[PDB]
C-alpha cells in the first residue's frame, strides 16, 4: 500500500466501514468497537475492533468440522467441504433415481 | 529509481500471494522449475488418493450388496426361491428353520449343504409341470419333499464329525461340510451379522469421505498454483525492488 | 470334455462340478475329519481318478436343465451355464479376448502418457523461455536507435 496516496487509503476505509456497518447489526460487541472507532484519531480502537471480529469469527469455526481456531485458514477448508459435498450430493441423487 | 518504484507494487503483490501459497504447502518454493516439480509431486499425491477413494469406493459397493443379500425376508432375498412359495407350498427351509440356535445354525447349515437355501414342497412330482418354466431361476435350484408345518428331517447319510459333518449325496458321491460361522439361517443372528456389516460400512464411508476431502484439497491446492503461474510468473523470483530503491 | 456337452455337466454337477476323485472313502473319514482349511461344504467322490465311470444321477434333460434326484425327498434342479468348470480347454478365449481388450488399453495408455510428455516438453520449452528471454521479450529493435 505504500505505493498509493493517502486519498486512495481513506477511501477504501470508508467504503469497508460502510459494509462493516451494514453487516454489524447482528453482534453488539463488533457493534460498539464499530462505534468507538469509526473516529479518526483512534487507530488503536480499530485495531481493537479488527482484534475483537477477528476473534469474534473463531466463535464459530466447529473446529470438528476444521481442526483449527484461524478463519481465513478455515476458508479453504470450507471450499474443501463445498466441493466434497457437491460430489457426494451427485452420488446420492445417482442413488435415488436408481 | 523511478523505473524500480513503478515495478515495485507487482512484485510486492506477487510476494504477499507466494507467500500465502507457498506456507499452505509444507514447502519454500525457489524457482519456476522448483514450481513445475511440486506440480509433479502433487500429480502423484492426486493419482494416488483417487486410488485409495476408489478402493474404499469398491469396499463399501461389495459390503453394501451383500447387506442386502443378508437383507430379507428370511434367508437370503425375495426372489424366485421365496416365489416358489406361492408357484407351490415351496416354503423356505432356512425359513422353516428361522429361530435356530446359533449353536445348531452352523450344524444345520453343514447339514443342509447348498441345500441350506433350499425349499421343502411335500410333492416334487407336482413342481413337474412348471419346471419348464424356470428358466429365470438361480442356477441350480433345490426342492425338497415334506410337510413345511412339521417337516420331518431330511433323510441322510449324515455322519457328524468335529465341526463338521459328512453325506453321502449320491453313490460313489460324497460331501463334507464344515461347521461355518454366524450361519446365514432365518432371524437368529441374520440381522446380526447384516449389523455387523452395516457397522462395517460405517467405517468404510467415513474413511472414504476422508479420502474425497484431501483429493479436493490437492485439487484446490493444485488449482491455485495453475492460477499462481498464469498470472504472476513473470515476476515470480525476481529480486526484490525495495532494497535497492534504498541503496 | 466337449465344449458343447460342458455346460449340460456342469448344470448336472452343480457343487459337485468341482471335487476330487479320492480313491476310496476309508481315505476320507481317516483323513478329512483332520481338515480344517478344506472348503466348508467340500466335495467328494470315490472310484477311480484313470477312468471314473459316469457319476450316479437320476439326471432328467429339462430344455437347457436338468432335475437329478440328490436323495431321498431331494430333488435338485439346475440350468445349462457357460463358462463352466468342465470342459476347460485351455481357458483361451477367455484369456484371448482379455488380452484383445486390455492391449488396446495399453496402446491408448501409451499414447496418452506420450502426449503427457509432449505437453511437458512443451512446457519446460516455455519454462525455459521465460526464465531466460521473457524479461527481455518483447520491446523494440534497437538497431534503430543505435543508428540514431
Amino acid at each position: 500500500l505504500a505505493y498509493m496516496e493517502g486519498g486512495a487509503l481513506r477511501s477504501m476505509s470508508d467504503k469497508a466501514l460502510g459494509a462493516l456497518r451494514l453487516a454489524v447489526a447482528d453482534n453488539e460487541h463488533l457493534r460498539d468497537a464499530l462505534r468507538l472507532s469509526e473516529d479518526p484519531k483512534r487507530p488503536e480502537r480499530k485495531v481493537q475492533f479488527f482484534i475483537a471480529v477477528y476473534q469474534h469469527l473463531r466463535e464459530r469455526i466447529r473446529q470438528d468440522i476444521i481442526r483449527t481456531d484461524d478463519p481465513v485458514d478455515a476458508i479453504e477448508q470450507m471450499e474443501i467441504e463445498l466441493a466434497r459435498l457437491t460430489e457426494e450430493l451427485t452420488a446420492r441423487e445417482q442413488k435415488l433415481a436408481i | 529509481i523511478q523505473s524500480l518504484t513503478a515495478r515495485a507494487p507487482v512484485w510486492l503483490a506477487a510476494q504477499d500471494t507466494l507467500n500465502q501459497l507457498c506456507e499452505q504447502s509444507g514447502e519454500t518454493l525457489a524457482s519456476s522449475n522448483d514450481v513445475t516439480e511440486y506440480m509433479q509431486q502433487l500429480l502423484e499425491r492426486e493419482r494416488e488418493a483417487t486410488v485409495e477413494r476408489d478402493e474404499v469406493a469398491a469396499q463399501k459397493r461389495e459390503l453394501e450388496k451383500q447387506i442386502e443379500r443378508l437383507s430379507q425376508p428370511s434367508g437370503a432375498e425375495d426372489s424366485r426361491m421365496i416365489a416358489l412359495a406361492e408357484r407351490f407350498g415351496g416354503v423356505l427351509l432356512s425359513e422353516i428353520y428361522d429361530d435356530i440356535t446359533i449353536d445348531d445354525a452352523p450344524y444345520f447349515s453343514a447339514l443342509y449343504g447348498p441345500a441350506r437355501h433350499g425349499i421343502v414342497v411335500p410333492d416334487l412330482s407336482l413342481v413337474r409341470p412348471h419346471l419348464e418354466t424356470l428358466e429365470d431361476c438361480p442356477e441350480d435350484l433345490y426342492l425338497i419333499e415334506g410337510d413345511p408345518q412339521s417337516f420331518d428331517d431330511s433323510v441322510f447319510n449324515a455322519e457328524e464329525q468335529t465341526n463338521a459333518v459328512l453325506v453321502k449325496s449320491s453313490d460313489r458321491q460324497w460331501r463334507y461340510s464344515r461347521y461355518p460361522e454366524l450361519p446365514l439361517f432365518g432371524r437368529a443372528a441374520r440381522e446380526n451379522r447384516l449389523e455387523a456389516l452395516n457397522l462395517e460400512r460405517d467405517a468404510l464411508a467415513e474413511r472414504y469421505a476422508t479420502l474425497s476431502f484431501d483429493v479436493q484439497k490437492i485439487q484446490r491446492a493444485h488449482q491455485a498454483f495453475s492460477q499462481f503461474v498464469g498470472k504472476h510468473l513473470s515476476v515470480a523470483f525476481d529480486t526484490d525492488p525495495e532494497a535497492e530503491i534504498r541503496e
